[PDB]
Formats: C-alpha cells, sequence, structure tokens
RNA sequence: UGCCGACAGCGCUCUGGGGAAUUCAGGAGGGGAAAGCAGAUGUGCCCCGCGGCGAGACUGGCGCACCGCCGGACGAGCUG
C-alpha cells in the first residue's frame, strides 16, 4: 500500500474513519456511552463512524433484545458503505475493506478480530475498556 | 482568446503574493522558456501568464502545453506588476512555480489552484 | 508498538532531531492543544465562552503560523499535528530558506551561533519561530558568512 | 421451489426507528413516501434504489398517516396534526404548505381516486373530509351518537365518492359522500384493524381483523362473510388488495406476510426473514407484481408475489414452459406427493 | 462474372493475428546470440545497473523482429550514433564499446579462483614430494 | 540514452496489441503505428526490415498515463485490438494515437476534448489516423456528442475535475456496453488537495461503486507521477466481456 | 449426453450414467488395468476366494 | 536453452510412454445471425352501443403582487 512506511501508516491523519463492529456496538450501548463524543475525546480529533451494511445486517439479524443498540446503529448521521459478497460475515467484511484500503480504524472488542487485524499491519484497533475507549496502535495520541 | 482571465477583486493580489512567497522560496521558474521547460519536465505546480503583453500569442501557446499536461494556469492582467512581484527589475509575462512537498506553501497553492479551477 | 517505533523514527529522520525525548515533548504540546480543541467543541455552537475562547486560540495558532491563514476553524485545530509543529520548528527554517545545505549542517550552525532572529543570536534549535518573525532570520555580523572576522581556519591558513 | 426466491431488496438506509407509516403513489409508478416512528418522513424513487429523493421531519409523535395528492403534493397525519408538503420542488423546502390541528388525534388518511378530495379519520368517532383549494375544516360526518375511535379509512376506487371505516366496537361503518351520512354499521365477534374495498369488484370489501383473520364482505349483503381467511397466529396489521383484484397482502403483527388470492380461505404464501420482527405497512405496486413491506425494524422492503416468477422479457418457449408448468400444476394440484411438496414452506 | 474456381486443398500459427502480424522467429545463430545477451544483460552493465530478473528455462520468444532506433527529432546531437558507432548486431556493438578491458580482468580473476587448487596445485605438490 | 540507430529486439507484451522492445542497456515500449513512417510529436520510432510497412512508436510513460499503467502492469486493460473506446480528456492526442495504434483499423476510438487548440492538434491527428473520431465539446453534457458515440466497450478517462466521477458515470450511463470496462486516472491535488491521497482514492472508488460500478483493479503509478492512480472498473457485472 | 445445467443436475443428483453404487468405484477395472488380467471373470474368482479367506479369518 | 548421463533422492503417472492417421463421446472459448409465435379469428358495407379527435359557442365560482385561474355541459365536421 502506498502512503505507508515500514509498518506505519502515514495515511490516517485527522479526520479518522472508524468502522463499527457488532460486538463493539452492543458493548458500547451496554456501557452506555456516547459514540461520537467518546471517540472524539479518546482520539482528540474529528471522526466519522461508519457502519458496513454487513454489520447492520448482523445487528438486525440478532434477536430483538438488542433493538435499542440496533436503533443506535440505524442512526442517519453516520455514513454507510455497501458490500459485494454473499451472506453477512462482518469480520470478513471489515478485514476486506481495511485490506484494500488501509485507511481506517477498526473498532471491536472480540479477541478474534483483534488477532486477525494485528496479523495485517498498520491498522489501529479501538476498543472499550469498561470506562472509556482505548486506542491500540496509533502513533498520534 | 484569453478566456480563463483572472478577475480583479484581490484574487490577482493573492496570486502575486504567493508569487512573492515562491520567488523567495526558490520554487519558481521565471520567463516563458523556463515555464515551457518546467511544464515539459512536469515539475510545475501552477503557472501565471500576463495579459498586458505585446502580442498575446506567447501566453496563448503556453496554455496549449498546460492543457497538454493537465496542470493549472491563470491570466494576471499586468506583466509589469508581475515582474515587480517576482523581483526581477524587468517585466515578465510568464512565471511558473513547482512543488516542494513539505510546507504549508503547498496548502496555499492548493487553495490558489482550487480558486482557478473554480474560475475555469 | 512497532508502528510507534517506525513513526517516531520517520519524524526524526524527516526532521533531523536528536531523540525521542524531544519528539515526545512536542507531542505533549500537541496533546495540550488538542485538549483545548476538544473542550471548545464540547461547548455547543454560538456560545459566548466558545466564541471568544476559540477565536483566541485560533489567533494564537495563526500568530505562530502553524494553522494556515486559509483555514481558521476548530475542525482544523483538531486536525493539526506533529509534522506541522515541526514545520514551524526553527532549524527547518534554515534549511528551507537556503543557508545550510542540510538539516544537520543547520544544527551545527545553530550550535556555533551564526544565525539570529531580529537582534540576538540563537543557540537553541528548538526555539519556536513566529509567523511575524520568520522571514527576519539571517546570519549575524560576527559570523564569516555574514562577515566580521574571516574565522579561525582562515586565520591559521593565513598563518 | 428451487427458484422460490422472494426477496428483491431493501431500499434506503432505513428509518431511525421503525416504519409506522408508508404510502405508495398510485398514479405514477415509482414514487413512495415512507414515514418513520421518529416523526420523520422521506420519499424514495424506486429506480435509484439506494438513495433518497426527499427527506424531512414531520411531527413530534409517531406519524400515523401519509399519502400523496393527485397532482404532486404529499400529506402527513400524526397526533400533532395534518400537514402538507411538496417533495418534488426544484429547490427543496422543509416547511409545510398546508396544516390543520382541529379534530383531535388524526388516525388515518384516505384520498380521492381522481379529484382533489381527501378524508381524515380521527379517533373521536368522527371522520371529516376536505376538498383541496376550497375547504378549511371540511365536512364532519359520524354515526350521529358515536365516540369510539376510527382507525383507518380507504376511499373506494370502484365506486368513487364512497367511504368505509373501521370502529373499535368490533364494528365497521359504510359511508357515502353524496348523501352526507353514515350508511351501515356491522358488529362482529372481535376487533378489526384496517379496511379496504376491492379495486375491481365494487360491492366486495375486505377487512383486516384481530380475529387474526381477513374477512371478505360484500356491501349489499352483510348476512354472511363472503370469505374467511383464517391465516395467522398474531393479529393482522395490514391488508392491501392487488390492483388486479385477484390478490391480497395480509401483513401480520408477527414476522409474517401471507399472500393470497381472493378465493382460497388459506395460505398460498408465507414470507419473512428474521431481520423483520413486526411488519406494519404492506402494500402493492402498480404492476401488481412487486409488493412493499414497511417493517418494525426500520426498513422498506421490495418483495415479489408469486415468488418463483423471474420477470423481465422472456423468450417464447420460456413463457410456453412457464405456463405449461402452471397448467400442469393446476391439473394435478391435489395428489399427496406434489401436494406436500407444494404446501411445504419453511417456517 | 462467374467462372470455374480452382480447388486448392493442398500446425501452430505463424503470424499472430492479435498482434498485427508478428512472424514466427527464424532460428539464426546471431539471433540466438542477441537473445543470450539480452537475458544476461545484468552482468553486461557490470556494477552500474541492475535489471529485472527475467527467468524462464527457455529464453527464445516465439515471435521477435530485429529493428532499428530511427531518429530523435527533438534531439539528435548526441542521442544519434555516429557512422562508425553504428553496428549490425547488438553483440558486436557491446563488443565495440569500452570496458571490455574490465571484462577481461574479471575473467582472469574468476578463472584463477576456479583454478584454485584443483589439479595443477596437486601436481606441483607431487613434484615437491618426488624431488 | 538508447540512442538513434541501435539495433534492438521487439516482442509482444502481455496485452493484446501493445509490444515491448528490449535491447542493450535499456528496454522500452512500442506500438505498431497505423499511419506509416511518420512521427507525431518527436516521439522516437522503430523500423524493421520484414522478411517499409513495419513501424513502431516508443511510448513515454511520463507523457501518457496509459503507458504508465502498462509499465505498472495492469490486470486487464480491456482494450483489445479492434474495440470501441471512448477516450475522455483527449488533450493534444498523443496517448490517443497510441490507443488508436492499439485498436488499429478494425477498432475505433472516440476522442473527446474540452478546449480548442489542443483540439486542433487532435483533429490534425484525426485527419491522419483513420480510426479516431474527433469530438471537441463540453464533456459534462454528453448529449451533445450523443449523435456521434455509439455503444462502446472501453472508457478511457484522464480529466482532472471535481465532478469526474459523475462525468464518467453519466458517460457510463450513456455509452457503455453491458458488461463494460473503464480505465480512469486520478490526481489527489485536483480531486481534493489537502487530504492524504489514498483516502482520496477510496472516496473516488466508493463514488463509482455508488455509480453501480464494480471496482476490479487499482494501482498507483508510483515511480512516475506522484500521488496519482490508475483505477480499473467494470460496468455492471463482475466479469469483463460477456 | 450434454452436461446438465443448474436445475437439471439439481433434480437428478442420484442420476449417473457411468458408475452405480453397485460398482465399488470399479475395483474390478482398477485391478485388471493395473495388472493386465484378461478375464474379469477371473478377477471376480480372486475376489470370491479372497472373501472366503477373509471370513475364515473373521471366525478365527 | 548442445548431447550423454551411474548410484542417492523428489515429481508425476502405470491396461507401459511417445509419434502420426482416423471414428466418436464430451468440454470451454471466440466470431457471425434481425436472432422478434405477450396470447395469433378474411374483405367490404351500413346500423347500433361506446370511445376519442374536433370547428364553434357557453357557464359557475375564486382571484388584498392582480397577471389570471380552476371547473362543468352543449356542440358542426373527422375517427376507432
Ligand atoms: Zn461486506
Amino acid at each position: 500500500p502506498s502512503s505507508m512506511f515500514f509498518e506505519h501508516n502515514e495515511a490516517l491523519v485527522p479526520p479518522y474513519n472508524v468502522l463499527v463492529d457488532t460486538n463493539f456496538l452492543s458493548r458500547t450501548v451496554g456501557a452506555k456511552l456516547p459514540l461520537l463524543e467518546s471517540a472524539m475525546d479518546c482520539l482528540y480529533a474529528s471522526v466519522n463512524i461508519i457502519i458496513t451494511s454487513c454489520v447492520m445486517a448482523e445487528l438486525e439479524k440478532l434477536g430483538p433484545r438488542y433493538r435499542v443498540a440496533l436503533m443506535i446503529a440505524r442512526d442517519e448521521r453516520w455514513q454507510r458503505l455497501t458490500c459485494d459478497h454473499k451472506g453477512t460475515y462482518a469480520d470478513d467484511c471489515i478485514v476486506d475493506r481495511v485490506q484494500k484500503h488501509r485507511i481506517y480504524i477498526v473498532a471491536t472488542n472480540d479477541r478474534d478480530l483483534k488477532r486477525r487485524i494485528r496479523k495485517i499491519p498498520g491498522v489501529p484497533i479501538m476498543s472499550v475498556q469498561k470506562g472509556k475507549y482505548a486506542i491500540e496502535r496509533l502513533p498520534g495520541a | 482568446a484569453a478566456w480563463p482571465k483572472a478577475e480583479d477583486p484581490a484574487l490577482v493580489q493573492e496570486l502575486l503574493d504567493c508569487v512573492q512567497q515562491a520567488s523567495h522560496y526558490r520554487q519558481l521558474k521565471k520567463g516563458a522558456n523556463e515555464t515551457t521547460k518546467s511544464v515539459n519536465r512536469g515539475t510545475s505546480e501552477l503557472v501565471i501568464l500576463a495579459a498586458d503583453t505585446q502580442p498575446l500569442s506567447i501566453v496563448l501557446h503556453i496554455p496549449l502545453i498546460c492543457e497538454e499536461k493537465n496542470v493549472p494556469y491563470v491570466y494576471v492582467p499586468s506583466k509589469v506588476a508581475l515582474g515587480r512581484a517576482c523581483g526581477v527589475s524587468r517585466a515578465v509575462i510568464a512565471v511558473s512555480l513547482t512543488s516542494n512537498e513539505a510546507s504549508d506553501l503547498n496548502s496555499k497553492i492548493r487553495a490558489l489552484r482550487d480558486k482557478v479551477e473554480r474560475l475555469a | 508498538e512497532a508502528a510507534r517505533l517506525d513513526s517516531e523514527l520517520k519524524l526524526v529522520g524527516e526532521y533531523g532531531l536528536r531523540n525521542k525525548r524531544e519528539v515526545w515533548r512536542v507531542l505533549l504540546t500537541l496533546s495540550k492543544i488538542r485538549r483545548a480543541a476538544r473542550i471548545l467543541l464540547t461547548l455547543d455552537e454560538k456560545d459566548p465562552k466558545r466564541l471568544f475562547e476559540g477565536n483566541a486560540l485560533i489567533r494564537r495558532l495563526v500568530r505562530i503560523g502553524v494553522l494556515d491563514e486559509s483555514r481558521m476553524k476548530l475542525d482544523y485545530v483538531l486536525a493539526l499535528k506533529a509534522e506541522d509543529f515541526l514545520e514551524r520548528r526553527l532549524q527547518t527554517l534554515v534549511y528551507k530558506l537556503g543557508l545550510a545545505k542540510s538539516i544537520h549542517h543547520a544544527r551545527v550552525l545553530i550550535r556555533q551561533r551564526h544565525i539570529r532572529v531580529g537582534k540576538q543570536i540563537v543557540n537553541v534549535p528548538s526555539f519556536m519561530v513566529r509567523l511575524d518573525s520568520q522571514k527576519h532570520i539571517d546570519f549575524a555580523l560576527t559570523s564569516p558568512f555574514g562577515g566580521g572576522r574571516p574565522g579561525r581556519v582562515r586565520r591559521k591558513k593565513a598563518k | 421451489r428451487m427458484f422460490a426466491k422472494p426477496f428483491l431488496g431493501q431500499l434506503g438506509n432505513g428509518h431511525v426507528q421503525g416504519v409506522y407509516s408508508m404510502c405508495k403513489d398510485k398514479n405514477s409508478l415509482n414514487c413512495i413516501a415512507s414515514g418513520s416512528g421518529d416523526g420523520v418522513v422521506k420519499v424514495w424513487d424506486l429506480t435509484t434504489r439506494d438513495e433518497e429523493t426527499w427527506r424531512v421531519a414531520a411531527h413530534n409523535n409517531i406519524v400515523k398517516g401519509l399519502t400523496f395528492t393527485n397532482d404532486k403534493k404529499l400529506l402527513s397525519c400524526a397526533t400533532d396534526g395534518i400537514k402538507l408538503w411538496d417533495p418534488y420542488a426544484s429547490p427543496s423546502n422543509t416547511t409545510p404548505i398546508a396544516t390543520w390541528q382541529e379534530g383531535g388525534p388524526y388516525t388515518s388518511l384516505s384520498f380521492h381516486r381522481s379529484a382533489n378530495t381527501f378524508a381524515a379519520s380521527s379517533g373521536q368517532g368522527c371522520i371529516r373530509i376536505w376538498d383541496l383549494e376550497h375547504s378549511t375544516a371540511g365536512q364532519a360526518i359520524q354515526w350521529p351518537s358515536f365516540v369510539d375511535t376510527i382507525t383507518d379509512v380507504c376511499f373506494n376506487q370502484v365506486e368513487t365518492s364512497v367511504i368505509g371505516s373501521v370502529a373499535t366496537d368490533r364494528s365497521i361503518i359504510l359511508f357515502d359522500l353524496r348523501t352526507n351520512m353514515p350508511v351501515i354499521k356491522t358488529v362482529l365477534h372481535f376487533a378489526c384493524n384496517r379496511i379496504v374495498f376491492n379495486p375491481m369488484e365494487a360491492m366486495n370489501l375486505a377487512v383486516a381483523s384481530e380475529d387474526h383473520n381477513i374477512y371478505i364482505f360484500d356491501a349489499r349483503n352483510f348476512d354472511k362473510a363472503l370469505n374467511i381467511q383464517k391465516g395467522h397466529v398474531a393479529a393482522v396489521m395490514d391488508v392491501e388488495f392487488s390492483p388486479t383484484g385477484e390478490e391480497l397482502v395480509s401483513g401480520s403483527y408477527d414476522r409474517t406476510i401471507r399472500l393470497w388470492r381472493r378465493d382460497a380461505g388459506h395460505s398460498r404464501d408465507v414470507y419473512h426473514t428474521k431481520r423483520m420482527q413486526r411488519v406494519f405497512r404492506t402494500m402493492w405496486t402498480m404492476d401488481s407484481k412487486y409488493i412493499l413491506t414497511g417493517s418494525d425494524d426500520g426498513n422498506v422492503r421490495l418483495w415479489r408475489a408469486n415468488a418463483s416468477e423471474r420477470s423481465g422479457v422472456k423468450a417464447t418457449r420460456q413463457r410456453q414452459a412457464l405456463e405449461y408448468n402452471n397448467a400442469l400444476l393446476d391439473r394435478y394440484g391435489h395428489l399427496p406427493e406434489i401436494r406436500r411438496i407444494r404446501r411445504h414452506r419453511h417456517l | 462474372e462467374l467462372s470455374v474456381r480452382v480447388p486448392q486443398l493442398p500446425g501452430p500459427p505463424d503470424t499472430l493475428s492479435d498482434w498485427y502480424n508478428i512472424p514466427r522467429t527464424n532460428l539464426t545463430p546471431e539471433l540466438k546470440r542477441d537473445l543470450q545477451l539480452l537475458r544476461m544483460r545484468d552482468v553486461v552493465a557490470m556494477g552500474k545497473q541492475f535489471f529485472k530478473k527475467d527467468n524462464r528455462k527457455d529464453f527464445v520468444p516465439e515471435y521477435c523482429q530485429v529493428g532499428t532506433i530511427i531518429a530523435g527529432a527533438t534531439d539528435g546531437v548526441s542521442g544519434r550514433l555516429t557512422r562508425k558507432e553504428r553496428k549490425r548486431t547488438i553483440v558486436e556493438e557491446v563488443l565495440s564499446s569500452d570496458s571490455v578491458s574490465k571484462y577481461k580482468r574479471k575473467y582472469h580473476e574468476i578463472q584463477e579462483h576456479k583454478k584454485s587448487g584443483r589439479k595443477g596445485y596437486y601436481k606441483k605438490l607431487m613434484a615437491a614430494r618426488k624431488r | 540514452g538508447a540512442k538513434a540507430g541501435k539495433k534492438v529486439i521487439v516482442e509482444p507484451h502481455r496485452h493484446k496489441g501493445v509490444f515491448v522492445a528490449r535491447g542493450g542497456k535499456e528496454d522500452l515500449l512500442c506500438t505498431a503505428n497505423l499511419v506509416p513512417g511518420e512521427s507525431v510529436y518527436g516521439e522516437k520510432r522503430i523500423s524493421v526490415e520484414t522478411p517499409t510497412k513495419t513501424e513502431y512508436r516508443i511510448w513515454n510513460p511520463f507523457r501518457s498515463k496509459l503507458a504508465a499503467g502498462i509499465l505498472g502492469g495492469l490486470e486487464t486493460i480491456y482494450m483489445k485490438p479492434g474495440s470501441k473506446v471512448l477516450y475522455l480528456g483527449a488533450a493534444s492526442g498523443t496517448s490517443v494515437s497510441h490507443v488508436a495504434d492499439i485498436v488499429g483499423p478494425t477498432g475505433a476510438v472516440y476522442a473527446v476534448e474540452f478546449s480548442h487548440r489542443s483540439g486542433r492538434d487532435l483533429i490534425n491527428m484525426a485527419t491522419r489516423r483513420t480510426n479516431v473520431i474527433p469530438i471537441v465539446e463540453d464533456a459534462r453534457k454528453p448529449m451533445a456528442y450523443r449523435m456521434l458515440v455509439p455503444m462502446v466497450d472501453v472508457i478511457f478517462a484522464d480529466v482532472a475535475q471535481p465532478d469526474q466521477a459523475r462525468i464518467v458515470g453519466i458517460n457510463a450511463r450513456l455509452f457503455l456496453k453491458q458488461g463494460g470496462g473503464l480505465l480512469i486516472s486520478i490526481k489527489a491535488s485536483c480531486i481534493d488537495s489537502t487530504a492524504p491521497p489514498e483516502q482520496v482514492f477510496a472516496s473516488e472508488v466508493q463514488k463509482l461503486r455508488e455509480d453501480k460500478f464494480f471496482p476490479k483493479e487499482q494501482l498507483t503509478l508510483e515511480p512516475y507521477e506522484r500521488d496519482h492512480a490508475m483505477v480499473s472498473c467494470v460496468y455492471l457485472q463482475k466479469e469483463f466481456e460477456g | 449426453v450434454r452436461k446438465l445445467k443448474y436445475h437439471e443436475q439439481k433434480l437428478l443428483k442420484k442420476h449417473d450414467f457411468i458408475n452405480y453404487k453397485s460398482d465399488n468405484n470399479h475395483r474390478d477395472h482398477d485391478v485388471i488395468r493395473r495388472y493386465m488380467i484378461q478375464k474379469p471373470e477371473d478377477y471376480h474368482k480372486y475376489n470370491r476366494l479372497c472373501g472366503s479367506l477373509r471370513q475364515f479369518a473373521h471366525r478365527l
């Protein structure tokens, strides 16, 4: 990937694009935190918090018990990207988007996607830690 | 003939100002032959062309090459004032500036070429 | 954090600094600034505190010329970074104003006190510059580039 | 049942909360308003499936009703009131251009097939009709001693200037507009939820009922139900007659659309997918091929009827084979083998 | 207008239809030599250039034409070969250029280091013995 | 320089029609020119005595971003010899001539340009080369040359405009076969000139996917013209031709 | 026979013109064409004697 | 890119392996093709029913930017 250097992304400068994953969205509602506000504070810059259509599909297909968090996903102020695949596996979705661009900040809390996206370099994890957000591998803040 | 002319209201003045910046900052080729050589080396970031000239055909052929290279140009109305802005002690009808990729002068130039692209 | 490693190294290498102490220090400055930016966004728009404090901070930044005279809003106040703070770091101005061939040669020049800003010669290469002053940087009279004595090597070679 | 592939899409982004109001334009072919639970509405164009035509908030409470005017404008009822915007303005405005606040909570709309008439069903046991450009508070008609609420009302399009409405006495009332008075009131065993009359068979009406049942009635003779559609577990939220007059959407509260002819008495089709918990507004398009499905989960869905017919422009032998299949299945639609592989959906 | 026709009934293709008639390459020894040169072009630019490692087991393409660099209208003062400079074969050109001295010196070097101690050295030891 | 007179060899490249000529200490790229013997712009050329009518033209990368792409080794450049190609941004016609020499007589390329005198050079070459159709108009309003452009298979685009995605999108809406193909090229400094360029490219490709395109290749013509790209997509299918 | 299309193969999964479940993946053909036997009769004679010995082992 | 090539190993394959002729059973691609049976009823007549065009004539009510609207029902001639 151009605009890269020896496992450092010169690319991601503010603002930052951050992908929501399903575990992350469930857990940040479960910890009752404002999405845009907490991200802006933890990163100290401007964001926009996009949701792949696969993720939106996963969080509808989950049971009705997460309907509030599904609404919070459903909010209109945050942009969306379609996908071209078959059958709604969010992790494959996000890793493909990052792999073809390397311009993102993925957010999850599942250890599986954490491993999978450290295994390709230069892309930062964001995750909650019971009080607040936490970045993993971003050189800036 | 010179239809992408720059309008008066201080747009030409920001142009001449950035010309002064780049002339101090050595990112500048001056004179039409230098302009042609810079644009045919592709180092050019932007080029300003006078319209106050004994016949305009020179600053009509130069837009042909910048159209051939897809990099912007703009018509200042005063060859004398452009030469004074560069600091030549001589009138100049064509001045070009290149890119140096670590500054905020490049941000200024990005703004200026956005202006001329909205002019076109 | 190999990304931390390589990123800090590229910072130093693009601007030939000396240690990750100085780089982390400038990052701490940026952190305080973006803290200010976060707070002044936390107050909502058209609030008076927001208006005057944000106008102030933006005037501060454009007074040291780091944030561009073009863009004058809190969005870009968030969007600033270490490359820009290093751009207004001093030694870079000697290199980009064409007195020292290399950033290291500029560092040595600042050591042996040959450039000045306005009146006084400068010894600290991390003396931050101002937008209002940055063109008033030249050699002093006591330095052989600016004149004065020819220097000790010219002295001995004449000897 | 290799090719029984119903789904064809999800437009838009979906409303923030769930769809509790939507309405198709019935005189153009590709324009739909969908209005949210969250007091916002927008309109899509069918052809540009992905993005939006025009979007605005409309009220405070959940928008109960919505439609389009016969010329171009669109209409919104909610409990705050009745409003009228114009979506296809060449610069957009967000402010309405007509309003009403008098008549109580307005439960539903009903619009004229041809002219500029509309009617608003309130919950005060009263309906009231406006004419566009020439009325202010309209004519207030009701059963003259009646308070119990009026959920919905559909203008007939077979015999225009006729009105039917449902009431919460487990009871329906037929109305007229020439003779400005209610006409008749039927009381049934348990409640009814949304009305319709058939767009070909004028005396034939249908009601969608908390009996979990679609009842086909006929206006001249309320002695017996013409048909009983005993097709659900949960209570039906919506009905819409196909413009063919030969088909019917019954959209449950539960996770189930069921599709119907006029003359079965049972389930021809069941549709769902688990992304759609509780369907609300379930109406046909103008080809009678493609239905729309406004969910609880915040979605407008574009589905198909007769779920195995792949449309387009066929070849001659293709339609030969398809209608050959039709005829053969028609002949043998009773035997155990083909019968069970016929009625075996998934549930 | 209508006559008697002629009947004319008496492998891999020879001129590639989808590349504007490139004929099948004739196998001539100087052509083989030029092909070997262009494969081993790495060592030719001894020290100063490096090349993309073109590596097939064969090296002969099925379709190639020897040609001529024609002319530089914008530049012909020094990007033009002189009359003496012009050569028939590319191999004779890279011969007639300079630095073949350095080639020969590297040749004597590699030759010695493969004649390190293999048999001549053993013979001379054997002479130091038998004496 | 690989100076004038050096005997060289030429072989086919991977792509149907383009050729690669290797030699001595420097290789390069050529095309069999349709119009014989004549140079266009002082480009260097190549003659072979075939065992007269056999002439090739060297293709500068730095002048022509399609050549930059052929050096960058694209997946499939979609333009077979004998194919219908709408060019866009056909300024002064050099690259356009190269595409013309690719498609040959049984192909045809429709060369659209905005300004005039670059048009003059273009139409001069259009007199000479019998398979390139001059069109000088405003690209933003393709209904003007709706009289000229039939349905074609391949869309070249090299304009530097903010609405470029929508330009080539309506041109895809008008002049591209079912299962179509296109190459476009993009400059960060003319799409949005403060951002990082990779992010700009993702914005543009997401735009085209909103224009219902299938993104199917990208590269960055890196040692040749900074912070640009060539992007390859397919019109309304996952496979290219049919 | 042509290759089936989608629906054709889907309907006739159990169809096969070549090998049945009564063929054991042509173990007879496999043996004879590795070792050049001339009577597939004789192959099956070997199989019957082998099965007899194997079942004697089973009772053993 | 020359032949020849022992053991010691790896690769495939083994009704041995090639080469050519030739029958057939399949496959995959490219070029060409107006490639078009969305529901198939002789012509001509007038008449009925009903429908459009369509000259011309009206009328109702509205119109605090006042400049115009919107709607009904009669109707010569023509047509399906
Ligand atoms: Zn996806």
